[PDB]
């Protein structure tokens, strides 16, 4: 049915707005008054709660396949979503700031914070098996197409979070910034219980896991063949843990190099009465998914299904895999170019309230080191909600893609770990960058060309394990 | 060490061309910016414009355009700044502020400045 | 073009006292205003950078605070040497716009 693959697709599409409206200007909104948080202290914030986010995500899944439901429990995390998502306005308007109120108003932020935290855990652990669901009796080549229209859908909830929701929070208001994704969390909710008139949703099932836990024989074929191919997804999903660090990685190291190389600064809306968000530097990505997974599904993947190449999520994880370590090469000989170039010229460059000090080298030299990237979210990101789907028993499919987000936030971690490995004194790549703030004389071209070595390395393991896992 | 001299008083006729003159020795002259100031005797200063003398790559004000052109003579490292048809509110001191901000170090002020041409018009 | 107002013109202060000059941004400048001191006959100093840093050489009387649209130089052991024009600096946004200066009247 196309009535619920597009109520999946619009509730995930306002899920994705309301979390990237919270996380784009999470930190910058604790940081100013009148919260008047520490500077790490807002960080610290916003860490906890995407690790949240990454650890709820098992926990969300078993909920729904154990006791809720995946229809149900949807609903019920878009509900507490929507109730931890409105402290914020209720935290920025100062009208109603005095009923809330690591400083004054620390409960009232924490509890909203871990309340969205919670919710954003669930969703993303329910949504896209649910999703899939609705396709599924079609055939795989059905649930691929909505995989990858499913993260269209997410893109496009970024680029309008992170374009219009970020500008508001910046430059109009805190209040009328953060009232937009608590009402996009309601109209996710409203989407979600007009469509389940339409859904398809299979009942849950509560013994599924005690099987699971506990291990002719005294259980049946389907429950012990579950638990046969839960103990062969596992080693995947660990493999793909480094895969996870490098583009957890790109994420923060191409904004970082983003803000350090010339933006063009627009003398109409991000002119001066105004400020350029940083978010619209992690907005590229985005912008240049959205235009790569239409051309992706009507063009590449006939292509690919017609000769007969790329038929398992797998080799498509790899592919790309070795994508990503493209783009961190391409980003480490741009970040040598560049440090190169930022030693006998440097610009200074507005970024919100910031000045960054960039060199004379154009913000859109990004863009060999993003299309690539593009490309490995075309096909290392699709492909693994596939083969966190298709992969999954029957029963607990909730469960492992829970368990594949927490992976994922698992190497996220390790990202964040290892960049403050290389960050300490005795390597020194990126260990000045709290004195003053600026990547100019951080080695940043080491790091990426450490991420494309640690993402070959991750490409021939996984390639070995994925052999493996198809005999 | 870091010296920006600069001439001093520069009386000249109403409608000419006006070339104040800072000559930046002591450092490295092709790696930060200089700026331009102007400060008439009532008022507080105003920056007028800055030049990188690399790419002479002139960060000019919107008030002091089709005014002021900043040039740069990296043979003899010296920043030239020209009034074309200076009026007689042209009359002001005018400061050739360094910029200390470069490669790895955001200090971002205006560092060394210079004694101040006193255009008399 | 924020224009950078330094609403008090003149200070009167003595010998030993304190005396806190006062800058308002017309927009949200950040931590980027630099504190300078034009002495009599003399090119501006830059004495505080980033509005709460402090120039190698300052005395370390003269502190620096605020952020976004008010910004404060307290000068809280005020000795005959702090006779000088004090101008606000930012340099958030184009053009860099200092402040209409703030000279001290020492009594």
């Amino acid at each position: 049915r196309r009535a619920a693959c597009g109520a999946v697709l619009l509730t995930e599409l306002l899920e994705r707005a309301a979390f990237y409206g919270i996380t784009s200007n999470l930190v910058l909104f604790l940081n100013g008054a009148p919260f008047c948080w520490e500077g790490a202290q807002a960080s610290e914030a916003l860490l906890l709660f995407m690790g949240l986010t990454y650890l709820g995500s098992p926990f969300g899944g078993w909920l729904a396949d154990a006791r809720l439901g995946r229809a149900r429990a949807i609903l019920l995390s878009l509900a507490l979503y929507l109730l931890g998502m409105l402290a914020f306005p209720l935290l920025a308007a100062p009208a109603t700031r005095a009923a809330l109120c690591a400083r004054c108003c620390s409960p009232a932020t924490f509890a909203g914070l871990v309340l969205v935290g919670l919710g954003v855990a669930t969703v993303k652990a329910n949504i896209t098996p649910f999703g899939a669901d609705q396709v599924k009796d079609r055939g795989p080549e059905a649930t691929r197409r909505f995989f990858n229209w499913f993260y269209w859908s997410i893109n496009l909830g970024a680029i309008l979070s992170l374009g219009g929701i970020a500008y508001i929070q910046q430059n109009v208001s805190f209040v009328t910034g953060y009232a937009i994704p608590t009402v996009c969390v309601g109209l996710a909710f409203v989407v979600f219980l007009c469509g389940q008139s339409v859904f398809i949703t299979k009942p849950p099932d509560g013994s599924a896991f005690t099987d699971m836990f506990k291990i002719g024989g005294p259980f049946t074929e389907e429950k012990v063949e579950d638990v046969k191919a839960l103990v062969k997804i596992v080693p995947v999903f660990l493999a793909l843990i480094p895969y996870w660090t490098v583009y957890f990685q790109m994420q923060t190291t191409y904004v970082l190099q983003s803000l350090h190389l010339r933006i063009p600064e627009i003398s109409n809306i991000t002119t001066t009465p105004h400020t350029l968000p940083a978010a619209w530097l992690t907005m590229f990505d985005a912008v240049l998914i959205l235009l790569l997974i239409p051309l992706k599904d009507k063009l590449v993947d006939p292509i690919l299904r017609r000769h007969g190449l790329l038929p398992s999520s797998l080799k498509r994880i790899a592919v790309g895999m070795f994508f990503v370590m493209c783009s961190a090469f391409a980003a480490g000989i741009l970040e040598s170019k560049r440090l190169n170039l930022v030693k006998e010229k440097t610009i200074n460059q507005t970024i919100g309230n910031v000045v960054y000090h960039a060199a004379d080298l154009s913000l859109w030299w990004q863009v060999p080191q993003y299309l690539l990237i593009g490309i490995s979210e075309i096909f290392a990101s699709i492909a693994g909600l596939e083969f966190a789907y298709s992969a999954a028993p029957k029963s607990m499919q909730s469960a492992i893609m829970g368990l594949f987000f927490f992976f994922s936030g698992v190497g996220s971690f390790v990202g964040s770990g290892l960049l403050a490995l290389v960050s300490i004194k005795a390597i020194g790549w990126m260990s000045s960058h709290t004195d003053f703030g600026n990547i100019n004389g951080c080695y940043l071209n080491y790091y990426f060309f450490l991420l494309a070595a640690i993402q070959g390395a991750t490409l021939l393991l996984f390639l070995i394990i994925s052999v493996k896992y198809d005999h | 060490q870091v010296q920006l001299q600069q001439p001093g008083t520069e009386l000249v006729r109403p409608g000419a061309s006006v070339k104040l003159s800072c000559k930046a020795s002591g450092y490295s002259f092709t790696r930060y910016w200089m700026n331009w100031v102007k400060q008439r005797p009532g008022q507080g200063l105003e920056w007028i414009g800055m030049v990188h003398p690399s790419d002479s790559e002139t960060r000019l004000n919107q008030n002091f355009k089709d005014k002021a052109t900043l040039t740069v003579d990296k043979s003899s490292s010296i920043a030239y700044m020209q009034l074309s048809s200076p009026t007689s509110e042209d009359s002001a001191v005018y400061y050739c502020a360094r910029w200390g901000a470069y490669y790895k170090y955001d200090w971002d002020y205006f560092d060394s400045w210079g004694q101040g041409t006193t255009l008399t018009v | 073009d924020i224009v950078m107002t330094q609403s008090q013109k003149f200070m009167s202060t003595s010998v030993g006292d304190r005396v806190s000059v006062t800058c308002k941004a017309s927009q949200n400048v950040g931590t980027n205003v630099v504190w300078y001191q034009q002495k009599p006959g003399q090119s501006p100093k830059v004495l505080i950078y980033s509005a709460s840093y402090r120039y190698s050489g300052v005395p370390d009387r003269i502190t620096g605070s605020g952020s976004g649209t008010d910004f404060t130089l307290t000068i809280s052991n005020v000795q005959s040497e702090d006779l000088a024009e004090y101008f606000c600096q930012q340099y958030n946004n184009f053009p860099y716009t200092f402040g209409g200066g703030t000279n001290l009247e020492i009594k």
